[PDB]
């Protein structure tokens, strides 16, 4: 099929600054098809652009559309913070069809912002139903790319973890992460050293939170 | 007496001439730099050449 | 005005079949199609199918060919996706979007492109029973776990189906209040985590309580958070 | 017993090519050939 290519995935940009997303197109298409939609987090998607250059009804004038055969670009001037959210592309086929696009997000606003990182033990009651659950928390961090690595008894423990990242905070525009390690309870009382292990940009030198099992 | 429309045959026809027209409005052809056309003098030779 | 309105929320079973309505008003339903997309969980919009007022016709996508089934009623502008043997990547937030003019020639590229939205409907197939939530406090660290900064917050574990609601003793605490979203563990029950970030002096001065509700267990439990002491 | 019946009928494939008639840009077709070369050996006879 006719498959479209986002380029760049991830876009950072100070408000009020202009910016540019990339929609090419596997093959040669007319400009009437291939519209520019936008998504919102937790909200129905939104058609800015139909047709190539064309504004929808009530779209404000600073999107612009433009663009030809393989190569389709989207432009927003005077970045505002309605605008941030995922933005998509799409086309038609004669019999009816409509491909998508990958996603570019604009994940926007600056301020490198160091982590604020805490580490929290199982409960005596988890530990009482046979799971334990290690919670080591990552406040008001700024960028969004962060490494956690887990430590028991100075051992890397891959594979047991997971983690789960809030969105664009509206008052700061920060993140914040959480890691869970999952272990069973024979498992956390055959060690007595655990720490969670945080690499950021902010950090010139990796921080790390630790609690001996037992000792409060 | 009584009257009533086929809907799915004016739609076929319909969509026939619905990609007739996608296929000749939509497409743009896209130049940049050309000849000259409008001449303030008399060359000759190139002229006539760039004219025809 | 022109409005789309969907169904609701769905849970079901792995191998069942779901039904999924949406609504239109304002604009006359016969000349417009319905155009389905779909959004799971971490991924890209998805095409499913198209259905035609004027026309029976439709044409779904290669990948749910055989599985997908689309209706329409002209009384009153209700439009049925059937999806049959649910399998867990259909998991997944389905939109409704109005489609291609089918009533005469287009020159205008609007009718073209889906332009107005349905809020979505949740659907959710997994085996799991429906469980409600264990709730394990997540206590403030000792050495006043920083300078002036305490952080505090509740576990909310082995969950079924989404959605939670947690609010922070009933409400009055709403600064500094993050509620991270839900990931879905190995044993196919969702959990979360809830944190907040209070004052170390006021750790003495105020009692601190997380209110979790589980609206399909119909269950709701009130942990009290408190640094351990020894 | 009495009456039979004959149908009359074209061929078809499984595996069938994309041609663009003026009305649709998409039908497609049993078997089809291109018109324009646009690979060579790089060698010069
Ligand atoms: C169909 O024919 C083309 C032309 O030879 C071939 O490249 C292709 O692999 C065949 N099969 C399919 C599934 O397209």
């Amino acid at each position: 099929e006719i498959v479209l290519t986002q380029s760049p995935g991830t876009l950072s940009l100070s408000p009020g600054e202009r910016a540019t997303l990339s929609c090419r197109a596997s093959q040669s298409v007319t400009n009437r098809f291939i519209a520019w939609y936008q998504h919102k987090p937790g909200q129905s998607p939104r058609l800015l652009i139909y047709g190539a250059s064309s504004r929808a009804t009530g779209i404000p004038d600073r999107f612009s559309g433009r663009g030809s055969g393989t190569d389709f670009t989207l432009t927003i001037s005077r970045l505002e913070p309605e605008d941030f959210a995922v933005y998509y592309c799409q086309q038609y086929d004669t019999s009816p069809r409509w491909t998508f696009g990958q996603g570019t997000k604009l994940e926007i606003k600056r301020t490198v912002a160091a982590p604020s990182v805490f580490i929290f033990p199982p409960s005596d009651e988890q530990l009482k139903s046979g799971t334990a659950s290690v919670v080591c928390l990552l406040n008001n961090f700024y960028p969004r790319e962060a490494k956690v690595q887990w430590k028991v008894d100075n051992a890397l423990q891959s594979g047991n973890s997971q983690e789960s990242v809030t969105e664009q905070d509206s008052k700061d525009s920060t993140y914040s992460l959480s890691s869970t390690l999952t272990l069973s309870k024979a498992d956390y009382e055959k060690h007595k050293v655990y720490a969670c292990e945080v690499t950021h940009q902010g950090l010139s030198s990796p921080v790390t939170k630790s609690f001996n099992r037992g000792e409060c | 007496r009584g009257q009533a429309a086929d809907l799915k045959s004016t739609q076929a026809a319909i969509d026939q001439i619905n990609g007739k027209l996608n296929r000749l409005i939509g497409k743009t052809n896209e130049k940049f730099h050309q000849i000259e056309k409008e001449f303030s003098e008399v060359e000759g030779r190139i002229q006539d050449l760039e004219k025809y | 005005q022109v409005q789309l309105v969907q169904s609701a929320p769905e849970v079901k079973r792995p191998g069942a079949s779901v039904r999924l309505s949406c609504k239109a008003s304002g604009y006359t339903f016969n000349t417009y199609g319905i155009i389905w997309v779909r959004q799971a969980p971490g991924q890209g919009l998805e095409w499913m199918g198209w259905i035609s007022a004027y026309t029976g016709n439709t044409n779904y996508a290669q990948k749910v060919q055989g599985r997908v089934t689309m209706t329409t009623d002209i009384t009153t502008s209700t439009a049925y996706l059937e999806l049959r043997g649910l399998r867990s990547d259909d998991t997944a937030v389905y939109y409704c979007a109005r489609g291609l003019l089918q009533g005469a020639v287009i020159l205008d590229s609007y009718h073209y492109a889906l332009d107005f939205w349905g809020q979505g409907t949740t659907v959710t197939v997994s085996g799991a029973s429906t469980k409600g939530p264990s709730v394990f406090p997540l206590a403030p660290s000792s050495k006043s776990t920083s300078g002036g900064t305490a952080a505090l917050g509740c576990l909310v574990k082995d969950y079924f189906p989404e959605p939670v609601t947690v609010s922070w003793n009933s409400g009055a605490l709403t600064s500094g209040v993050h509620t991270f979203p839900a990931v879905l563990q190995s044993s196919g029950l969702y959990s979360l985590s809830s944190v907040v970030t209070v004052p170390s002096s006021s750790l003495g001065t105020q009692t601190y309580i997380c209110n979790v509700n589980h609206k399909p267990s119909n269950t709701k439990v009130d942990k009290r958070v408190e640094p351990k002491s020894c | 017993n009495s009456t039979a019946t004959l149908c009359l009928g074209h061929h078809a494939v499984p595996n069938g090519t994309i041609v663009k008639t003026i009305t649709n840009d998409q039908i497609e077709v049993t078997n089809a050939t291109e018109l324009v070369q646009s690979s060579s050996t790089g060698e010069i006879c």
